């Protein structure tokens, strides 16, 4: 027995190791089960499809082509439909006011959807699992999930990130044996919803400044799970680092940043001496990463 | 400020 605690900070990741903890350690996700995502994934392709386009009015962009402007009024109205997209997804110029999504909030599957759509309004769709991870729903007050693991019964907890809901962590934390926490590592560049003047990848260092260090995990394993590596391997190539650390040096890479930051972050443990970090590199949608990482995190807890 | 049982959740 084992108590696990997920944390981070919104929009981090947590939920999808949690649905992983049951793709693994389970059987996963059925088509009954497939078949209630198909809602979501439906709901996040449109909302996501909608705020690039009420983005660029904002920014200010213009569709290529002056016909795509009805295809957009049209939207909403809605709101065949698939037809809109799909084509919309396409402008040139949407596609400008897409590749500008920090100026805005958008979410992170916005692309895996839309890129893939003949393939999920065909009807008689029923998702994947990966359609399933990569899903969002906002995780608020706090949910419970038990497993077993070799030979462990774990009690996972699975809270929200956003500030107003780390409001009601406190009340799981006794008697706590190992915690997650998760950072979007492509989160360097943007800033947080709650608070567009905060970048996000400095509200996730003080929290997690808060938490490794906190009296009540002094005999916590904290772990680290940098998360979000797939998309940072490519948000680097053309975003740079220096404007979440004014001061890094180097040069931006995959490796070097990553590193940069592997470490900024650990660096905030003020028992570096005492207690140690175990970080790892994550896809939480990758299920093949996440398993073997998770290894590696419970042959640790032995302990 | 900031804080709430040591959880920084800000300002
Ligand atoms: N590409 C990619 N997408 C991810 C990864 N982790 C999470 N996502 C997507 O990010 C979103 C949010 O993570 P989420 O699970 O919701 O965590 P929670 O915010 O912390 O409750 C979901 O759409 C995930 O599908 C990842 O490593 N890589
Ligand atoms: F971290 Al919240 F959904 F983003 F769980
Ligand atoms: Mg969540």
């Amino acid at each position: 027995e084992v108590k696990l605690l997920l944390l981070g900070a919104g929009e981090s990741g947590k939920s999808t190791i949690v649905k992983q903890m049951k793709i693994i350690h389970e059987a996963g996700y059925s088509e009954e089960e497939c078949k209630q995502y198909k809602a979501v994934v439906y709901s996040n392709t449109i909302q996501s499809i909608i705020a690039i386009i009420r983005a660029m009015g904002r920014l200010k962009i213009d569709f290529g082509d002056s016909a795509r402007a009805d295809d957009a009024r049209q939207l909403f109205v809605l709101a065949e439909l698939a037809g809109v997209i799909k084509r919309l997804w396409k402008d040139s110029g949407v596609q400008a006011c897409f590749n500008r999504s920090r100026e805005y909030q958008l979410n992170d599957s916005a692309a895996y959807y839309l890129n893939d759509l003949d393939r999920i309004a065909q009807p008689n769709y029923i998702p994947t699992q990966q359609d399933v991870l990569r899903t969002r729903v906002k995780t608020t007050g706090i949910v419970e999930t038990h497993f077993t693991f070799k030979d462990l019964h774990f009690k996972m907890f699975d809270v929200g990130g956003q500030r107003s809901e780390r409001k009601k962590w406190i009340h799981c934390f006794e008697g706590v044996t190992a915690i997650i926490f998760c950072v979007a590592l492509s989160d360097y560049d943007l800033v947080l919803a709650e608070d567009e003047e905060m970048n996000r990848m400095h509200e996730s260092m003080k929290l997690f400044d808060s938490i490794c260090n906190n009296k009540w995990f002094t005999d916590t394993s904290i772990i680290l799970f940098l998360n979000k590596k797939d998309l940072f391997e490519e948000k680097i190539k053309k975003s740079p680092l220096t404007i979440c650390y004014p001061e890094y040096a180097g040069s931006n890479t995959y490796e070097e940043a990553a590193a940069y930051i592997q470490c900024q972050f650990e660096d905030l443990n003020k028992r570096k001496d005492t207690k140690e970090i175990y970080t790892h590199f994550t896809c939480a949608t990758d299920t093949k990463n996440v398993q073997f990482v998770f290894d590696a995190v419970t042959d640790v807890i032995i302990k | 400020r900031g804080y709430y049982h040591g959880i920084w959740v800000g300002e």
